[PDB]
């Protein structure tokens, strides 16, 4: 208060010189590795490894987002809900009066296709010695260099192509999430909105 | 009965104060 | 096997399993680990602090988005007396049928909520699902604050010096003047602006709350100084709680007794009390000096406070230093005070109701009595736990002594044989008599002839409640009289009301008594008794004895002292509060069998049940535990299932557990070991396994950690079949 | 998406896949080395 | 390891060194008692901590004392 | 004596010499609890910009307004409520991102409040007096603001007149 | 300094800075008047006349407060007779 010293002179912060320059995606990336290693030596968290995995899946579910707006529009997609008294009562979602309203077969149905692709990457992770591009960075193995900004403009199946596409994929997913809470619609509804109608026809 | 949007939001503030949580879980260190 | 227990060395090098036990359990003894400071203690305890009240507050924000959301707020504020309240909403997938039938309650299976949170937020005003949402979400923003605190104080230029830490007269102005006086203030400011308009039907919201006074006069009588216009025209005897009808406009008064329609306090009598207590605390914060050289240094009057003749040595001189010095002092003192608190809560808020209809609600005015009594137990076992550890690893006898002659608590340890042995002879002499009393009733009453029962009429207790204004004992003494001094200086301030609330039999206040309250206190006067007997001994005796002189140079926690000299089988002062432990629980369990069984009596109506077979102990064993546990019993049978079944499965649960106690207990190590050597032996010796091999050796549990595991084990299961049958009692037996 | 379903959304997910990552996570540091 | 210290009190009556199980203590040369002997521990990594040393003190509070501290494979008594 | 501001009392001892602005005001030793000045001042400084720009707002929405409806409503703080979720949300968020970076800066450096901002060079070839008088007037205009700003928010709330 | 004491009566320093030069002749007769305008003003609340919510009396009640005092009042005048003063 007066008599004392709140803070000792041996316990106080020092500038980290080490971050000049370093614009804010280095400084972060330096920060979460050195405060958060093991995790970062993995290649998780803000990674050029984890972009590049994520741009992947956030493609691939943009064409399963299209498949599926495909199947509602087109008489697919099974009618009703699951039977409780076959797949017990855990599929029960409310009981009105006297009814049991139950999990929608179609989401079902849709939960076990994710099942499958879900299925593939966990085999996938747990098969690093046999595939291509493993999921997660080996002891040693370095971290891709950040693409940066703009990745290089190099057209094919090239890793900048992939890692523009990816990037261009995730935003595309985060611009549909956020249309999607600020307007109100269905998802499946923005994207009909934002195909002119081509999709849900 | 409360909407999507009190629940939803309620879940990303709960997810706000879960990475203060670790902040503070891993400042007390390992 | 090199960095689990990062603060202790030692472990960490142990090759066994028991440095995997032991990691967790010196995980918060930060005086004990490696590399230690006092600067650093305090402030891991500091931030430890913060996040431990941020865990509470999310707790409470929990429980209020769970009523908000699958709970019955709403339908519950319109039929209070008829429509019980939901706790939370239940999805298991085990369960069949039945089970979902049995347990759903509107839209889904959902949990009775007992924990009177209903009651008391409809008390504090509210009225909505988005009220208790708005609880939720500034809940979550106080504890997002205490985690950001937390983190900032451990930051280098954030981080308290031992100096701050140890500021003993700012912490106490702040915390007394602040924390209670400010709080109560702004508890009044609450419940007059909130709860007094919405128990009258107005709604005082954020947004009209800025526009609507809270009285009518606004402000103005307290100003100048006419502030009994504050208590002018109070709630009327047919106010309907929550509506207008019937309503005043007083904020302030004295009433006493009970809302003739909620049967609980009324709104009116808590904000004045609220008020005064604020006054009085924010007036007793000025005490001790800062930095503007008035107040006082608690030194000082420590130092100054040796009685002149001379009986308690040299006074208190060395107690400032020896307190500041000490976390396991202040520690214990906290607990000792907390287990009180929690103790006055619980006789409290069964005799004065404070929350509307929370009288009528039976298995929450059981559930909460038996949770506050059992806090209150850990509390005070904590409190005294913590002055052994204090006697062992923080007391200094040169601090407290003074040319040879010994302070106030150095003098302690001097007639600490005269102090033991007068516990030992008060308990013996409580033990013997009540069981002597209990038994003759039991073979009296046995033999067919209750008349020659010895059956003792607790005339001072008696003579307490008609002090206080009971017409039922037929003393005439204090305020059983109208003409004493007591009742004419209160005629016109809250006996009306104080007294057409004791003198009522369908109250908690003031219970009638009789010879089984007689028995039962003697026999909770020897609980209480031969626990602190056993506690007291251990920290008196914590520092040495004559089996063990040097017990301070082997620590508060150490297995024993060897098999010979005699034995040294729990001698340390760890297994004075392991020991201590068994008998709070009993204590506790006599205290809640007492008050359960008391008011089942009186819920029911037959009251000359208990009064008549609670003076014997087979009237207990037949009448409470045989008689209540049917409903329990019954929640599932060869025919079906109850919503009562999950309390005969915890009943089962904590059966097993008690007994899984009682392996722990009974069996000791090296019996643990050989086997277990066995079983490494058939595993290191069979195929198809031997290409799994452990990285820690296995070996037996400890000593202390088998005492601390049956401990555990007999705690949980004691806790959880009592509440079982508790509740379960209740609600099957009251509707 | 109800609100009705997120019980049967989250009660597995905590329930099963949060034991087994965090038993995961505390095995691997409980049997680290240095 | 555990701890073993030996104290002045000491009279050199063996009994302590004969009666350790895993060879920790031994007599070694003295001149504050009369048989000219003391108990020494220079081999406390082999102590178990069962204690017999001090079963066998005859000494009014004990000349030897044993400390238990970190264990390990050899203080654990494991064969394994 | 050795406070500016209160020409009677004698500052603290922390308060001398740099520090621009450093009038002696602190009555209550409010200085002698920090460790420096650094935060303290960091924060006086954002506290005085964010008054700033919050009275420029207050007068422009009172006499100008953005074509749309939605921005039509003349008082603040019954715009605070009138303009949708979606503009202010998108304002915290911007406010949010320009703060986590400095968040890492301020707890450590010599100059918080240094944040770098200057685009078009006001100080670049100004000499160190006259720097100095640029945070002094910073800092002036600032604590006006500040005592304007809580002004022009308690007289809302008080008359439901947003100005004079 | 040093509150600490052991002879017949503690130093003049504990009574405070303010009355550690109040003579004796002067707190014990000041202790006696405040103790009975304490005790009248305690029974003319109460005691003689009821109670009432318009019948307070701020003098009554502040008055009321010097009965607690007066005990340190004249705690303090034996003080300073024995300290000869
Ligand atoms: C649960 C949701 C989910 C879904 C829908 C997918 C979908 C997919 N994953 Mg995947 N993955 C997931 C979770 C999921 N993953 C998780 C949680 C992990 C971490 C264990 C992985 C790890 C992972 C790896 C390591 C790989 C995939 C791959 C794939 C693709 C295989 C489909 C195919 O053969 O196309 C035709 C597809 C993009 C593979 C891929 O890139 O595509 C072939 C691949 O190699 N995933
Ligand atoms: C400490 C408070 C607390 C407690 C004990 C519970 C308890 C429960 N909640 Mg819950 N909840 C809470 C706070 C709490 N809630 C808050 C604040 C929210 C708002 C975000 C929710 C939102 C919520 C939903 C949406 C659902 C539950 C559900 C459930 C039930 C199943 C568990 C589950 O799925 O959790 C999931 C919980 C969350 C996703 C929210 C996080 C819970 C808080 C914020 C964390 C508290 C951590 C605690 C202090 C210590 C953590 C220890 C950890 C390190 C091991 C269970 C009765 C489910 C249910 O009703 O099933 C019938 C369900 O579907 N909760
Ligand atoms: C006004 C200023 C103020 C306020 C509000 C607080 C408030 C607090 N401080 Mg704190 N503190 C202050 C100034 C202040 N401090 C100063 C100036 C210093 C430095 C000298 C400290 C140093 C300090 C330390 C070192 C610590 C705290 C801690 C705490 C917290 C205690 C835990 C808690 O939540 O209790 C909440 C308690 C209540 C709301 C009230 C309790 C009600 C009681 C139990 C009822 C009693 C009624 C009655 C007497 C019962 C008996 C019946 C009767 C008949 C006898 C609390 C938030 C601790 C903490 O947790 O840190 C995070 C801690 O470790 N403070
Ligand atoms: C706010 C109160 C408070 C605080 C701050 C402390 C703080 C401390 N105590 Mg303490 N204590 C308290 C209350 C408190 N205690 C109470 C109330 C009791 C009486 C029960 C004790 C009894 C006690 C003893 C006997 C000892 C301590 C010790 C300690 C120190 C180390 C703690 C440790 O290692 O934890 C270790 C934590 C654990 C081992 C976790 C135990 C968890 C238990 C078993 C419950 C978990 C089961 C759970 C209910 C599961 C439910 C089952 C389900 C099926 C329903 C530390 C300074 C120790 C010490 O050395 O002090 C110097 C010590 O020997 N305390
Ligand atoms: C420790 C508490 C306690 C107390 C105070 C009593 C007291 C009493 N019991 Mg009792 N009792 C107890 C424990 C106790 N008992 C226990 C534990 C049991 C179970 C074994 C019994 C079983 C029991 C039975 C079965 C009976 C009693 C009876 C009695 C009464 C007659 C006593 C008697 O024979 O006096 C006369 C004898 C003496 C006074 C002996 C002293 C005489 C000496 C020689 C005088 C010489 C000096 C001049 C008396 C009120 C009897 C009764 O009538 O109850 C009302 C009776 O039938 N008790
Ligand atoms: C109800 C209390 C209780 C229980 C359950 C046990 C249980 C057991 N005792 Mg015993 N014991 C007890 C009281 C009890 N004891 C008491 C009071 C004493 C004091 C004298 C002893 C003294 C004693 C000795 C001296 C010995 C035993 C032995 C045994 C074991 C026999 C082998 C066996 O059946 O294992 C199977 C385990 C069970 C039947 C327990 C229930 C397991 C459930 C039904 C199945 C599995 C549940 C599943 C894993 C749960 C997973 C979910 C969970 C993770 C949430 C077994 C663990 C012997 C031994 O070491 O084992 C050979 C032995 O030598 N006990
Ligand atoms: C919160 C805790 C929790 C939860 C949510 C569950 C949930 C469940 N338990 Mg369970 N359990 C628990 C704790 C829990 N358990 C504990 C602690 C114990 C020990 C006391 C048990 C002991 C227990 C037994 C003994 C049994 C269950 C069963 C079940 C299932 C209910 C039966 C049914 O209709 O499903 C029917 C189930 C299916 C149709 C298939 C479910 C298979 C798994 C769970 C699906 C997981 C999908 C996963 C994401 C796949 C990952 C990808 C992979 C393909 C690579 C359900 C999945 C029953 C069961 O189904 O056994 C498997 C059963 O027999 N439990
Ligand atoms: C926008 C975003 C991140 C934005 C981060 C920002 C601004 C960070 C800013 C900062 O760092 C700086 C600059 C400096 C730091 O000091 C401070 C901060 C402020 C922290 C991530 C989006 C991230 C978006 C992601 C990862 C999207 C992933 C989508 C996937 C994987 C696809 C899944 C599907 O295919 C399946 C699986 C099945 C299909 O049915 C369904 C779908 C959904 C289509
Ligand atoms: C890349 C992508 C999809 C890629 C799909 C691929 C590779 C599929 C490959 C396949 O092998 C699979 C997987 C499976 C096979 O069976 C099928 C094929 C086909 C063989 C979608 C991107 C989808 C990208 C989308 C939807 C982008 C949306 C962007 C928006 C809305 C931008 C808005 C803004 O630009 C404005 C308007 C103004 C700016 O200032 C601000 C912002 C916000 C940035
Ligand atoms: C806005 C302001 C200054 C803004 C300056 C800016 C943005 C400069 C930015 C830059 O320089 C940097 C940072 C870096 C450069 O490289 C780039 C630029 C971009 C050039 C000062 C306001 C300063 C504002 C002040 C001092 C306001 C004082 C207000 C008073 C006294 C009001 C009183 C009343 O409102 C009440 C109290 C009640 C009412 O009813 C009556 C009245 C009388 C109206
Ligand atoms: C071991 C130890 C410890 C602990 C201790 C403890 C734990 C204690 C407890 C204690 C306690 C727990 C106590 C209690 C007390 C109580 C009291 C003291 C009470 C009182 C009361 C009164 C006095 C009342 C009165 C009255 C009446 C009766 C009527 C009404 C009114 C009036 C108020 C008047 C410590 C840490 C410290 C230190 C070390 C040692
Ligand atoms: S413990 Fe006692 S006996 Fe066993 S070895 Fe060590 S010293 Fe010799």
């Amino acid at each position: 208060g007066t008599p004392f010293d709140t803070v000792s002179k041996d316990e106080l912060a020092v500038e980290n010189k080490a971050m000049a320059g370093k614009s804010v995606f280095e400084r972060a990336m330096a920060d979460f590795n050195g405060r958060y290693p093991a995790v970062a030596a993995l290649g998780l968290g803000p990674s050029a490894k984890a972009e590049r995995w994520n741009g992947r899946h956030a493609m691939f579910g943009w064409i399963v987002l299209l498949a599926t707006g495909y199947a509602q529009a087109h008489g697919l997609l099974p009618e009703g809900g699951m039977d409780a008294k076959e797949w017990g009562t855990w599929v029960i979602v409310s009981t009105t009066n006297g009814e049991q309203v139950t999990i929608p077969a179609a989401r079902a149905a849709i939960a076990i296709g994710h099942l499958h692709f879900g299925a593939v990457g966990v085999f996938a992770a747990y098969s690093k010695n046999s595939v291509k591009d493993r999921l997660l960075l080996e002891p040693g193995e370095k971290d891709e260099a950040p693409a940066g900004l703009f990745p290089a403009l190099r057209p094919g199946l090239t890793k900048e192509a992939e890692m523009l596409n990816g990037r261009v994929a995730m935003l595309g997913l985060v611009a549909l999430v956020a249309v999607s809470a600020a307007t109100g619609q269905d998802i499946l509804s923005v994207i009909d909105q934002g195909l002119g109608g081509l999709l849900l026809k | 009965m409360i909407y999507d949007s009190q629940v939803y939001i309620a879940l990303v503030i709960a997810v706000v104060a879960s990475v203060l949580a670790i902040r503070l879980g891993a400042t007390l260190y390992n | 096997v090199y960095k689990f227990p990062k603060f202790s060395k030692a472990l960490a090098e142990d090759p066994s399993t028991r440095r995997i036990w032991y990691g967790i359990a010196t995980a918060h003894d930060f005086e004990s680990h490696d590399a230690m400071t006092e600067s650093k203690l305090y402030q891991k305890i500091f931030a430890s602090h913060f996040g431990h009240i941020a865990i509470i507050f999310l707790w409470t924000a929990g429980n209020l988005f769970h009523v908000a959301w699958q709970g019955n707020f709403e339908a519950w504020i319109l039929n209070p007396l008829k429509v019980r309240p939901i706790a939370h909403a239940i999805w298991d997938p085990h369960f069949g049928q039945a089970a979902y039938k049995a347990f759903l309650k509107t839209s889904s299976p959902a949990n009775l909520a007992l924990s009177g949170v209903y009651e008391w937020w409809y008390t504090i005003g509210m009225r909505t699902n988005n009220d208790l949402y708005q609880g939720s979400f500034f809940l979550i923003l106080l504890s997002s604050l205490l985690l950001f605190a937390g983190w900032l104080h451990l930051q280098p230029s954030f981080r308290p010096s031992l100096d701050w830490f140890k500021a003993n007269e700012y912490r106490l102005n702040h915390h007394l003047s602040g924390l209670f006086g400010v709080s109560s203030l702004a508890w009044t400011g609450h419940l007059v602006h909130v709860a007094i308009p919405e128990s009258r039907g107005i709604h005082v919201g954020w947004d009209n709350f800025l526009t609507v006074l809270p009285h009518p006069e606004g402000l103005t009588p307290f100003f100048s100084g006419n502030w009994k216009a504050y208590a002018q025209n109070p709630d009327t005897a047919s106010h309907i709680f929550g509506s207008g009808e019937g309503s005043g406009t007083a904020i302030l008064t004295f009433l006493g007794g009970f809302h003739p329609q909620t049967k609980s306090l009324w709104l009116t009598d808590m904000a004045h009390h609220h008020l005064a207590i604020a006054v009085l605390f924010i007036v007793a914060g000025h005490m001790y000096r800062t930095n503007w050289l008035i107040g006082h240094q608690m030194k000082l009057i420590l130092e100054a406070h040796r009685p002149p003749g001379g009986r308690l040595g040299i006074g208190h001189i060395g107690l400032y230093e020896t307190i500041t010095n000490s976390l396991h002092f202040q520690l214990g003192l906290a607990l000792a005070a907390l287990g009180v608190a929690t103790s006055l809560t619980a006789q409290h808020m069964y005799a004065l109701p404070p929350y509307a209809f929370l009288a009528s609600n039976f298995p929450t005015q059981a559930a909460l009595y038996t949770h506050h009594q059992y806090i209150a137990g850990f509390l005070m076992v904590g409190a005294f736990a913590h002055g052994a550890i204090f006697f062992v690893r923080d007391y200094d006898p040169a601090v407290n002594t003074r040319n040879g002659e010994k302070n106030v608590l150095a003098r302690m340890l001097e007639h600490k044989e005269a102090i033991i042995s007068h516990l030992s002879w008060v308990s013996l002499f409580l033990g013997f008599h009540t069981l002597g009393i209990y038994v003759h009733n039991d073979v009296v009453v046995a033999f067919g002839q209750p008349e020659k029962q010895i059956l003792v009429e607790p005339l001072f207790a008696e003579w307490i409640q008609a002090a206080s204004g009971k017409t039922l004992y037929n003393f005439d003494l204090l305020l059983a009289s109208s003409n004493s001094p007591a009742s004419v200086a209160s005629s016109q301030l809250w006996l009306p009301g104080w007294l057409s609330a004791i003198n009522d039999g369908k109250n908690s206040l003031f219970l009638p008594i009789g010879p089984g309250d007689f028995l039962v206190h003697h026999a909770i006067a020897l609980g209480l008794h031969t626990t602190t007997l056993i506690l007291v001994k251990g920290a008196l005796d914590a520092r040495g004895s004559k089996l063990m002189p040097d017990k301070k140079d082997f620590g508060y926690s150490f297995p024993c002292d060897g098999p010979g000299r005699g034995g040294t089988c729990d001698i340390s002062a760890w297994d004075a509060f392991y020991l201590a432990m068994f008998w709070m629980l009993n204590t506790i369990g006599w205290v809640t069998f007492y008050w359960h069984w008391k008011h089942l009596t009186l819920w029911q109506g037959n009251q000359v049940q208990f009064n008549e077979s609670s003076n014997y102990i087979m009237g207990w064993l037949r009448d409470y535990l045989w008689l209540n546990s049917s409903p329990l019993i019954n929640g599932y049978n060869p025919f079906g299932m109850n919503s009562l079944s999950v309390w005969a499965w915890m009943f089962l649960f904590g059966h097993l557990v008690w007994a899984t106690g009682f392996m722990f207990l009974i069996s000791w190590r090296g019996y643990w070991q050989e086997l277990i050597e066995t079983i490494v032996w058939a595993h290191e010796r069979t195929p198809l396994a031997n290409l799994v091999r452990w990285k820690d050796k296995p070996v037996a549990l400890s000593i202390v950690q088998a005492r601390l595991v049956g401990l555990a084990h007999f705690t949980i299961g004691y806790v959880l079949t009592y509440a079982a049958f508790v509740i379960a009692s209740t609600i099957g037996k009251l509707g | 998406m109800s609100l009705d379903l997120l019980p049967s959304f989250f009660v597995p997910l905590v329930g099963l896949v949060l034991p087994l990552f965090s038993i995961i996570g505390l095995f691997l540091y409980i049997e680290k080395e240095n | 390891s555990h701890t073993v210290k030996i104290y002045d009190t000491c009279i050199g009556c063996t009994q302590c060194v004969r009666a350790c199980p895993t060879d920790v203590l031994e007599m070694v040369p003295w001149d504050g008692c009369k048989a000219g002997q003391i108990a020494s521990a220079p081999r406390t990594e082999d102590c178990v901590g069962c204690k017999r040393c001090e079963t066998a003190c005859p000494t009014d509070f004990l000349s030897v004392r044993v400390y238990l501290g970190g264990e390990t494979t050899r203080s654990l008594g494991l064969a394994y | 004596a050795q406070s500016k501001a209160l020409p009677f009392l004698k500052a603290p001892a922390k308060l001398d010499g740099s520090l621009a602005g450093d009038f002696g005001f602190d009555p209550m030793g409010i200085s002698d609890q920090v460790a420096n000045l650094k935060y303290v001042r960091a924060a006086e400084l954002k506290h005085c910009r964010v008054a700033m720009l919050g009275f420029l707002g207050w007068v422009v929405q009172q006499y100008v307004h953005l074509p749309g409806e939605i921005y039509a409503e003349s008082n603040p703080l019954k715009a605070l409520t009138s303009v949708p979720l979606l503009s202010q949300i998108q304002i915290f968020l911007f406010i949010g991102a320009i703060e986590l970076a400095t968040l890492d800066q301020t707890y450590t450096a010599d100059k918080p409040w240094d944040l770098g901002f200057d685009p078009l060079n006001f100080s670049k070839g100004k000499s160190e007096q006259q720097m100095k008088d640029l945070e002094v007037k910073e800092l002036k205009n600032g604590r006006v603001a500040m005592i304007a700003i809580m002004g022009l928010i308690a007289q809302t709330l008080y008359t439901g007149v947003p100005l004079f | 300094e040093s509150t600490y004491w052991e002879g017949k009566a503690p130093p003049s320093v504990v009574l405070g800075p303010f009355l550690s030069k109040i003579p004796s002749g002067v707190l014990g007769p000041a202790s006696l008047v405040a103790l009975i305008v304490g005790s009248y003003c305690t029974h003319e609340s109460n005691i003689f006349n009821t109670l009432t919510v318009d019948t307070i009396y701020p003098a009554y009640v502040l008055g009321s407060f010097l009965t607690p005092i007066s005990w340190g009042l004249h705690v303090a005048a034996w003080i300073q007779k024995m300290n000869k003063a």
